[PDB]
């Protein structure tokens, strides 16, 4: 545990995203450490509205040399039913510096445990692991999922 | 400034928080005559004394010798007074709770450290790789550990301990170097063989093909210069010594190799998480620094694992001191100043405060 | 009625070092409650001797809380199971049972209307849950904490508010119902132990391990002041308790002191120095009516005296550990009950008034296996530290008394007239005369387990695992094997001579009590059946016509010696715990103790 | 004379009908090189070969390997020709009907046994205790079974299987003995630890109270002498090792204890019969031979049981081999000679004859 | 099953007691033949109706051997006074293991031959058979106020 | 590996001595309790000693202690192979197992000791199914009845050949 404090705006954003106007609902959002590295703040201009490939424009939003937290409201349609559950994404590229990787990894449980009710966590340590649409489907429902983001898998 | 001490099975790595590398790395031995010499003094004191490891397989068995090593660490190696600096200590996986409290008591009562903290070595290596879920194959001096960690929580039912590590490889290299006519028997000559192991040994991707290559040419032969100027040559022993990691039968041991121990611990977990463990196998420790060990581990685990699964072996370039580097980064954070266990907190809840504050 | 509970001497609260202890009070102001093991103790605050015990949890109960209506109590254990049970009737019938989360339960809170319960702690996937009491349906979500929540409180006035304190040095504020996260208070720098709303709800205070108490507005959660200025205590505060008028706050801290704070003016009113040892740290507190309670690390409940801060009004002593032995003695005109636990503590209780205290000085350091009183008013106790101690029952002080050290750990001790004590050790029989070892029967050919000395001080009966009771004679400074082998139905677990010495009763692991007539050649007199598990204890009534036996079936039978077919079935004298020892105050009062650290008296009517 | 074979998950008990005790008790393992060693031969070779269990949880998984154990049983252990003696076999609870047909097929074709019979292990233990209705907790080496039986008919819908058994307890004692510095890793050293477990371990009535008193207990410390003359000393591990039966969290498992598994299976029956199951809880198996396990089981089950209910835990002194002794007594009866599955009846009906005669 | 066959004497004794005075029997003990092949009647182990009937029945039970029994329990409920046959399987823990196995494994054969019996008592020690609460519940659940004349 | 072969008479005796087939009571008395093997005069085969054997019928009638008289049959200046059918008893079972005894006293000539020790692995591998092996090199190592008990089961053996230790 690093000891950083998760900002209160993160909990409210998750609370609004967890429950289900539509044009203002968030589909994706990014979290980062503050400049002093003592708070898990919300990135001002890194988010996706529901009204606005939603997954493609989210992956390209991830930095290439720094770690980030993310909350994606992935939608998928299994054979039996169609459901939408939030996915917590811990983006930690290998090219990121050693200090950034350690502080983000040691403080990941500080933010994840504050967002109670989350059921899916994707740990992406490279671009091939986050661009991969198959692994996200497996995390959601495994073999049950047939289509993701409205497109066949 | 805070102190980070990595109590290894054979080497003690100590330093200051915020530094890139530990300042002092000395053997974790206490030598007594055949009065008491600790660390490199016991090595550089002839074969006139018996050597003993207080930590031999990750777990402290002799707490009287451990205090001698810690006293040597702060005063002779770090050259600081422990009563003025907080100390961050690392503990082996599956460390008994009684040992955890005894470590806390010694720091606050024998050394009077103002603040103190305990971290798991395996989770520090995994965090340093930017991961929270995965399996860490920590191969050190006296013990090899495979620790599957899921969402920051190590799975105790699946942690496997392997007694094969660098210490057994150094003794094996001594045994097979006498086949060429090189007599390495004394304690001083043991350190020379360790230098040969750390400079000329490598893991062969295909052991049987490599042995034929060595016997049919001399491209694999390398020269090493002894401290007194003599030059010795080493051939197939370069890849035979680290091959005992994957074939413990070379040492006469019953246990499985590091690749099979990793596979056995993965298969001891839930099926839902085995896919994530297979793709997040992180290597750490000195014994994992052989060139070509990640390629060999990737190939061997792929054979055991199902064909549909994806196998990824992570070998960061800083994995030799990944436990210490993670602790130094953590202890130097401005937010970590509230995570320490104070002296005032210790003499209000006792040694049991370590279970609440840490862990 | 064949039997009736007469007096219950409740166990002390189960306290741990560095862990806050929660004591709840009723809205009616009659009984304060705490937990110990699997039991919930309902002690009367005015008379601590009066008490009631609820033992229905299968795990260690952590916290229990009265409903604001006063009709139900919700109690949770370390397995996450919450039980709501009625309190109006002595049966304490279960109303509802829930499992809010799979983890330890730390605190419980009710709403003013007493239909919603907030349970917090450390679960596998959550840290708290607030739900309807009659359906278990969630009426809110407890978020904002990444570590175990230690305390929870609900505002008792409109609008409703919820506040939690956890180990991430933060306190979260909620508004409802339905309860929704509002903001997190991060003023504290260490574990937040206790968060309490004032009875009127206008303010709430948070106490933490950093020695600070912060007062916030009960409606907006904005900080008002910090108690004490720079700090409130020189150590971590474990509990706070508002006064009934909501103007004062009582705090208990680990600096071995308790304080009374004038919240409105931010001034300390009274400081209570409780001691200078580790066991004097205060872990819990309660302010009910004019009673100010403070629970020490030793488990003692102190009634704080506002007029005399240094000396408390009362120090309620007892056993917080399982009681192993129990003996009774009639000194002067009052009868005392002596009980020893597995930590070495020996506590004497007044049979009538219920007042209790402990012997002065330093005594045993390990489990007290057996206790007995000789003719000279001395308590002979064998313990697991390989020592047999002789303590005067009039001085009530360990210092200056006689200690006999044994080379082998004792298992039983018996005394007889003439200063003779027989101690059964592990594979050894030791005879003590005048607190001195004068004989040994090492390698006796069997494994002794129990010993009984005849009231005439001449015959010694020693049972063994083999199921045979072997008789000895105390002639001079030696024991002579008389070559008599009484036969039981299994491994002997207890032997007890009659008070007149006319009968020897032997109980075994085969659920059989055999009585031997001493007068007629030590021949079998009667065999008593009815136990369905191993019998562990036995006692003889003073009238020499009845005896009682307790077993591991959680049942106590009072046997009529003349008629084996008549018996008194005391079913679950101590629920979920077998009766470890028992004794008779007189011919109609039976005293039973158990591992729940409680002593009970029963009126037996034939 | 008839043969009685009790095929266990870890040990195979065999002998002759009418005998008080089995003649041969050997490990149920088949070893193959890292040509084929079965029984105690595999234990005497260790690292040269790889050990495998055909029966690992009561149910046969490798029918090829179990044939060699049976061949080892008849010729090397019992030293009799199977074609000359009828054989009584025991099957695990919830045994698949396919396995029953395979077992009766192997006996008649491979071994040419004249007569055969298959019995349920749980009912043999219950019958040997003089009971027809009750619940049997059969805690063996690799599997723990709670089998509720109602007038001789085991209730398949309420049979619960727990993988925590003696094999896991041996590994737990092996792990916590290394905290004292003792090295028990090889296969040969595992049977040494099993001997320590079977001789010095006991179940404590209250673990928390026992842990407190054992700190200053002078009788807790026991000494064990190794086969090579070395002496090891064991302390609080005597009651910590069998505590994992009631607290599986000591092993890292999330499953319920044996007391809760027994209670769960009783609650899976009709409310009409639960009264008789609570009063007839019969303990059987090797893992139920710890001193004090019956008293602990009664205390733990009473907590889970309803308020007014009689709990009677039955621990007969011969419960270790109650399955075999019940079979040996049954097979030796003259009136039982008509219940054998004759070889002629096998040819007429085939392997399906076991479903009708053996029930 | 062991394969022990019940003799005709027990069947004829049960039949007369099943279908409904000094000649009539109240209790009867069934033992094992010396050949251990048939369930035979014990000579002096019967209670005559004309002759505490339950107390003396327990005294007849051996302390070191297993027996079968047939008691004509007479429980008086508040609604009526019903008398029904009960089957008692005496199997004390002190009995030898050979006897306990034979009696237990050869019980369903006897029960199936004794058609029309409902209540069963499985007593494995004296406290299970001496006490009257367990016997009363088998006869009638929460309806029995007295057993064999004596109030409960 | 001296290359000495095992004669078919020895293998036939071992096969009969290992597996106990149903037979008449007059045929049970003809079973061998202990049998001694030796080298041929040409030292090419492991032949069976003519009169150095103990029958089961002799036990309890003429041979009071089967092990004591078996040791008396071992020569004190020559090496032998022996097969003893020990019937011991532990605290949990009554066992009857075969023991292979390699008698090789120090007083024997070196030629005999070398061939017997080198060819032992050949005969032992042909006698499949035997678990216990007693390697005796002096009278004191084999005369003591205890030395069989440690080899058989260790400290668990409480009775040997029907008599307590
Ligand atoms: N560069 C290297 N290449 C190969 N082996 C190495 C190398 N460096 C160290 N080793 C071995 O690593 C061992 C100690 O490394 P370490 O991971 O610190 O173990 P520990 O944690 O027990 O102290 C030594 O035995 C050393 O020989
Ligand atoms: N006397 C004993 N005390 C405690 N544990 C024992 C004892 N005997 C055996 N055990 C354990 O019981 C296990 C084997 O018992 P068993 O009933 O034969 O199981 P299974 O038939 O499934 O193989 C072994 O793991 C052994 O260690
Ligand atoms: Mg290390
Ligand atoms: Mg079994």
């Amino acid at each position: 545990a690093s000891g950083v404090a998760v900002s209160d705006g993160v909990i409210k954003v998750f609370n609004d995203m967890k429950v289900r106007e539509v044009k203002k609902r968030k589909k994706a959002v990014l979290f980062c450490l503050s400049e002093d590295k003592k708070n898990i703040i919300l990135e001002e201009g890194k988010e996706i509205l529901v009204g606005d490939d939603p997954y493609a424009t989210f992956v390209k939003m991830l930095p290439d040399k720094d770690c980030r937290y993310a909350l994606y409201d992935a939608t998928y349609e299994t054979k039996e039913s169609k459901k939408e559950d939030l996915v917590f994404i811990f983006w930690a590229p290998e090219s990121a510096p050693l200090k950034s990787k350690m502080i983000y990894a040691s403080s990941k449980d500080a933010i994840k445990k504050k967002l109670t009710g989350i059921k899916h966590e994707l740990q992406a340590n490279c671009y091939e692991e986050v661009k991969d649409r198959c692994t996200l489907a497996e995390k959601l429902g495994g073999s049950a999922v047939i289509s993701l983001e409205g497109k066949p898998l | 400034a805070a102190l980070v001490v990595d109590n290894g099975s054979g080497m003690c790595k100590a330093g200051f928080a915020g530094d890139d590398a530990p300042r002092a790395v000395f053997p974790s031995i206490v030598g007594r005559p055949r009065d008491s010499y600790v660390g490199d003094e016991a090595q550089s004191k002839r074969g006139i004394l018996t050597l003993k490891y207080p930590i031999e397989h990750g777990i402290v068995t002799n707490w009287d010798d451990m205090e001698k090593i810690w006293h040597h660490t702060f005063y002779n190696e770090l050259r600081v007074a422990p009563e003025e600096h907080p100390v961050l200590l690392t503990e082996a996986p599956l460390n008994p709770k009684a040992n955890r409290e005894k470590m806390t008591q010694i720091m606050f009562e024998t050394f009077n450290t103002p603040a103190m903290y305990v971290a798991i070595q395996a989770v520090l290596s995994l965090y340093a790789s930017g991961r929270t879920t995965g399996i860490v194959m920590d191969s050190g001096d006296g013990v090899t550990h495979t620790v599957p960690i899921y969402e920051g929580y190590a799975l105790p039912h699946a942690i496997l301990r392997l007694d094969l590590a660098g210490r057994d490889l150094t003794d094996y290299l001594m045994k097979i170097l006498t086949e060429r006519g090189y007599s390495f028997t004394t304690t001083a000559e043991r350190e020379i063989v360790r230098d040969i192991k750390e400079k000329l040994c490598y893991v062969a991707l295909d052991f049987e093909q490599e042995m034929a290559t060595a016997a049919s040419s001399s491209s694999l032969e390398k020269s090493y210069e002894l401290p007194d100027g003599q030059v010795i040559t080493i051939g197939n022993e370069r890849f035979r010594c680290p091959e005992a990691l994957f074939q413990p039968s070379f040492l006469g041991m019953e246990s499985a190799g590091i690749h099979e121990t990793t596979f056995n611990s993965i298969m001891k977990c839930d099926v839902d998480i085995r896919k994530d463990l297979y793709a997040n196998t992180v290597l750490s420790g000195g014994t994992t620094m052989y060139p070509g060990i990640a390629d060999r581990m990737q190939k061997e685990i792929t054979a055991l694992a199902p064909s549909t699964m994806k196998i990824k072996i992570i070998a960061p370039p800083e994995r030799k001191y990944s436990v210490w580097i993670g602790g130094s980064i953590l202890a130097s954070l401005s937010t970590f100043q509230q995570m320490w266990i104070s002296k005032q907190e210790y003499d209000e809840s006792g040694p049991s405060i370590v279970h609440r504050k840490c862990f | 009625m064949p039997y009736e509970i007469k007096k219950v001497f409740a166990s002390l609260p189960q306290v741990e070092r560095g862990v806050s202890k929660i004591i709840g009070g009723d809205p009616k102001g009659n009984n304060f409650l705490y937990t110990n093991g699997k039991c919930v103790i309902l002690r009367n605050i005015d008379n601590p001797a009066l008490a009631d015990i609820y033992t229905e949890h299968a795990h260690q109960v952590v916290v229990a809380k009265y409903a604001p209506s006063g009709f139900y109590i919700a109690s949770g254990d370390v397995s996450g199971k919450l039980r709501i049970w009625d309190t109006t009737q002595k049966e304490h019938l279960l109303k509802y049972e829930y499992q809010p989360f799979a983890g330890k339960i730390k605190d419980i809170a009710w709403t003013e209307d007493s239909k919603r319960i907030a349970v917090v702690g450390e679960g596998r996937e959550k840290f708290g849950a607030v739900f309807l009491w009659d359906s278990g349906s969630s009426v809110g979500e407890i978020t904002g904490h990444n570590k175990v929540i230690n305390s929870v409180d609900i505002k008792q006035s409109r609008p409703y508010r919820l506040a939690t304190g956890s180990d991430d040095n933060c306190a979260a504020f909620f508004e409802g119902p339905p309860f929704k996260f509002k903001f997190t208070i991060g003023d504290h720098s260490r574990f937040v132990n206790c968060v309490r709303f004032s009875p009127d709800g206008n303010r709430f205070a948070t106490a933490s391990a950093d020695g600070q108490i912060y007062i916030y507005d009960g409606k907006t959660g904005e900080k008002v002041c910090a108690l004490g200025g720079s700090k409130a205590h020189d150590g971590g505060i474990y509990a706070i308790s508002w006064s009934p008028d909501s103007t004062h706050l009582l705090s208990a801290s680990g600096d071995k002191t308790s304080k009374i704070w004038d919240v409105s003016v931010n001034s300390v009113v009274s400081t209570f120095p409780m001691g200078s040892t580790v066991l004097d740290q205060q872990l819990g507190c309660l302010w009910q009516k004019d009673h100010l309670l403070s629970v020490s690390l030793s488990g003692y409940i102190n009634y704080l005296d506002r007029n005399n801060p240094s000396k408390p009004l009362h120090v309620i002593k007892g056993h917080s550990k399982s009681i192993q032995c129990l003996t009774v003695h009639k000194n002067g005109g009052k009868s005392y009950i002596y009980s020893g636990s597995h930590d070495g503590h020996i506590n004497y209780w007044d049979s009538e008034t219920g007042e209790n205290d402990s012997f002065a000085g330093k005594g045993h350091t390990n489990q007290v296996s057996r206790m007995t009183v000789d003719e000279s008013g001395q308590l002979i106790s064998c313990s697991m530290d390989d020592t047999v101690r002789y303590t005067s029952l009039m001085l009530r002080d360990y210092s200056g008394q006689g200690v006999v050290k044994l080379d082998v750990q004792p298992k039983c001790v018996a005394v007889g007239p003439g200063g003779y004590a027989v101690v059964v050790c592990i594979g050894q029989i030791v005879l003590l005369k005048d607190q001195r070892k004068c004989f040994s029967i090492d390698n006796p050919g069997y494994e002794p387990e129990v010993v009984a000395v005849h009231p005439g001080g001449d015959t010694v009966a020693i049972g063994g695992v083999d199921g045979n009771v072997r008789l000895y004679s105390i002639l001079g400074t030696t024991l002579k094997d008389e070559g008599k082998l009484l036969e039981a139905k299994g491994p002997v677990t207890d032997v007890a001579y009659s008070h007149d010495g006319a009968f020897l009763a032997v109980c075994d692991a085969s659920k059989v009590v055999t009585v031997f007539s001493v007068a007629d050649g030590y021949s079998e007199n009667n065999v008593f059946y009815g136990h369905h598990a191993k019998i562990v204890c036995l006692a003889w009534s003073p009238d020499n016509e009845h005896f009682a036996s307790g077993g591991m079936d959680m049942m106590v039978y009072v046997w009529t010696l003349s008629d084996p077919e008549t018996r008194v079935k005391i079913q679950d004298a101590h629920r979920l715990h077998h009766v470890s020892s028992l004794a008779w105050l007189d011919e109609h009062t039976l005293v039973t103790t158990s591992h729940d650290a409680s002593v009970k008296e029963w009126t037996i009517t034939y």
